[PDB]
RNA sequence: CGGUAGGGGAGCGUUCCGUGUUAGGGAGAAACGCGUGCGUGAGCCGCGUUGGACGAAGCGGAAGCGAGAAUGUCGGCUUGA
RNA sequence: GGCCAGUGAGACGAUGGGGGAUAAGCUUCAUCGUCGAGAGGGAAACAGCCCGGAUCACCAGCUAAGGCCCCUAAAUGACCG
RNA sequence: AGACAACCUGGCGAACUGAAACAUCUUAGUAGCCAGAGGAAAAGAAAGCAAAAGCGAUUCCCGUAGUAGCGGCGAGCGAAAUGGGAGCAGCCUAAACCGUGAAAACGGGGUUGUGGGAGAGGCUGCUAGGCGAAUCAGUGGAGUGCGGAACCCUAGAUGGUGAAAGUCCAGUAGCCGAAAGCAUCACUCUGACCCGAGUAGCAUGGGGCACGUGGAAUCCCGUGUGAAUCAGCAAGGACCACCUUGCAAGGCUAAAUACUCCUGGGUGACCGAUAGCGAAGUAGUACCGUGAGGGAAGGGUGAAAAGAACCCCCAUCGGGGAGUGAAAUAGAACAUGAAACCGUAAGCUCUCAAGCAGUGGGAGGGGGACCAGACCCUGACCGCGUGCCUGUUGAAGAAUGAGCCGGCGACUCAUAGGCAGUGGCUUGGUUAAGGGAACCCACCGGAGCCGUAGCGA
RNA sequence: UUCAAACGAGGAAAGGCUUACGGUGGAUACCUAGGCACCCAGAGACGAGGAAGGGCGUAUUAAUCGACGAAAUGCUUCGGG
């Protein structure tokens, strides 16, 4: 049996056909509609306010506003990029070669595209790794640090920030090390 | 794609009319009293062929009861139908008034031989 | 296995498109009016008259898609006579 | 717990009360029946009382409530008041 | 100079509405009026973005994102940079200096940002056209259709022709062509002096930037004040310091972008005379209105007028024979010709009846050119039976709606959010704009989006 | 058969129902003589050498519609057929 424009057609349930709605009464759903009987929602046009409580005070007009975002104060948006020593266990690679923002975008489960694309790493020990590799990053946890210098990776943070400061700063910092030293 | 209506309509009030076309002034000839008059005549039909079964019923025990009343001076339907089932005799009221009409011979001998 | 509001399931038709410049058709199509066929129904199916050229299925698709009510609306024709 | 409705005018009857004039087919609550949304039979006719919950066919049968002089199915039945 | 469908620039500038009322706010700088000009118009060559990493005039699409925000923090309103594309282009001018008094009014010298200056030392297309392959008969009005036998094709796009044609016609694929006209290619610095002045800024009153005066920047304005000149000035969301970026108060500038009174070419799961433009007929007509203004309806004899010589009724109209024609049960009121409504003919049947007109039972009578206990029409007389809709606690209702008959006449579409069914992928999935001998469409485009870590302001 | 009683058929209507055939009317069907929407190119004109739009004309013979303008159903020139 070979398929032709006769032959074809869909699978059971996938196209439905819906609701010409008030065509007798058989059908059902059939002269006013299944909208009951008068009264606002009957009507045509839009319905209400969505969230309206008939007058009484709305919820969402009755609760105060969650602390940070009451005025200023913009919310915790994420930095870092957060990867786990777990999730990097299951793409494998024996001297695995700085396994960094670019590695991992090429394959690594991992695909920054908006704001995201501009962070560095933070690695995150979700748990352990069973071979010796070469990482290249920013900022690593309490646990990836111990799980790693366990594990013997030859792990360097690199940091490319560089702040401007304003040299006042700097000859108020540099008296501050300068006396540290003494 | 406009879609008019056209055939659909009166082929089926065809139909509609095709019923009412025995009855007698504007219900024969006019569309929506036509439709109007066909489900009354339906729903009597309906009505009625229950009312059928009880009625033709209530005939026969008053031909059978027409039937008794002219043995006996005393003998009467309500101790007849007692009599047969007393016998074993399940003779519904159907046969039993039918065969009192077209042969009434048949009538005095069953009741000739119930009594004993 | 009564059923209003009301919810859920299963269908019928309408015009148009794919298949299809298909077969079927001036030895008569669409229509129009009649059937002592069919179906639970919407509807289907054969008929020879009127009619004078369009156009079934089946498998699929899309809507200006189904009317008796709107002091609806347009046209026709009554009643009062 | 998900998706997605209608409803938010109720009515009468039984009981427990309030208001009223222990008037109202009055009004307001509480518990239950029926109507609402329930055909059929009894009640002359008669939503709300009594019987009983209609899937469809039969020109079969038994019964509920209620009845058996005639209109109009069944005893012008019985015995005692 | 006036006219000009929309699009566009500038001036003035509503209200209904939404906020379930309403004044802030929203409707909106929208509708309207007014002025102006082009094929587009406006914008536009940084006193700009951005963050210590960089970008390089505008304008338009995807996106960021319904995020940052603003908001009687209510209704609502709502960005931009980074990123992907479409399309790219950059110019000129005034003074300091020079000459012919001198800001009498003319020429030269120069105009730039991680500082720059002058000074002194015929080609093709369009507007007419042209040539252009291949079929014949049977088929009872007519053949392109049917069965038969052929042929062409770089032509099987279209419209016609007595009936639907690749080969009958006009054409088409394919090639050919312009006198004339239109479009297209054709080393130093005195750090002298220069850096757009009633200007910027400032006070005060406003407008507008998503931003309601708010901590309110940036941009523009009435009133009053009133700077500086690259050892400068302005911006980097009050403000000061330090960095970085730029050079305001003079101008010009193609493209990508918006639209349709309109022309040519193509296409349609568009309409087919109550539809489609209001308008298929000499329609913005007839008609109404003082006037602005409003505003209809009315298509289909046949292939061919062959549209009926002659005869009869007869003043006409019209009619019947005749004749034409496939058809005149196509005769101009002409094609198919439903219903209501109006009749004519036949079968049965009502004048002691009472009835939402039916229904169950069915007396007597009638059939259909087809021999049936079958079927149909009528219907003596009996029993039952409170029109439909809306909408109500409850409607036969004397509550509402419809004179009847036929048409038209109502949960749609676009975009998003949730959920279900189905499918694809699961090496996670997916592409948006945009590109495609257009539109679909192979095949590209990974920019973004969703999932992979929460907690806390 | 005389007359007493009963019973009342068969004939007999305007109309009703059924079938047929007409008329009225213009639904449905098929249709086009006009519209509608997109896509690809263009174009967005014209006017003081008189416009956009009109009044009045202009043929051998009445009306209108288009064409045309006292050079008035047209005139000159260069091309095509």
């Amino acid at each position: 049996t070979r398929f032709r424009l006769d032959n074809l057609g869909p699978q059971p349930g996938s196209r439905k056909k819906g609701k010409r709605k008030g065509r007798g009464h058989a059908a059902g759903q059939g002269g006013s509609c299944g909208f009951g009987m008068r009264g606002q929602k009957s009507r045509s046009g839009p319905g209400i306010m969505r969230g309206f409580e008939g007058g009484q005070m709305p919820l969402y007009r009755r609760i105060p506003k969650l602390r940070g975002i009451a005025g200023g104060m913009r919310a915790g948006l994420p930095k870092y990029v957060p990867i786990n020593l777990r999730d990097i266990e299951v793409a494998g690679f024996k001297e695995g070669e700085e396994v960094s923002l670019e590695s991992l975008k090429a394959k690594g489960i991992i695909n920054p595209s908006g704001r995201e694309r501009r962070l560095p790493l933070k690695i995150l020990g979700e748990g352990e790794l069973s071979t010796k590799l070469q990482i290249k990053a920013r900022a690593f946890s309490g646990s990836a640090k111990e799980k790693l210098e366990a594990a013997g990776c030859s792990v360097t943070v690199l940091p490319g920030r560089k702040k401007y400061i304003k040299e006042s700063v700097r000859k108020n910092l540099a008296r501050a090390d300068e006396y540290f030293a003494k | 794609t406009r879609v008019k209506r056209g055939y659909i309509a009166r082929r089926r009030r065809k139909k509609i009319r095709f019923f009412a076309s025995s009855f007698r002034g504007a219900h024969s000839r006019l569309t929506r009293t036509i439709a109007q008059q066909k489900i009354r005549a339906l729903v009597s039909a309906h009505r009625d062929r229950d009312r059928q079964k009880r009625d033709f019923r209530r005939l026969w025990i008053t031909r059978i009861n027409a039937a008794i009343r002219e043995r006996g001076v005393y003998y009467n339907y309500s101790k007849f139908i007692h009599d047969l089932y007393k016998r074993q005799l399940l003779l519904n009221r159907k046969i039993l008034a039918q065969i009192a009409i077209l042969n009434p011979n048949c009538i005095y001998m069953i009741y000739n031989e119930i009594i004993k």
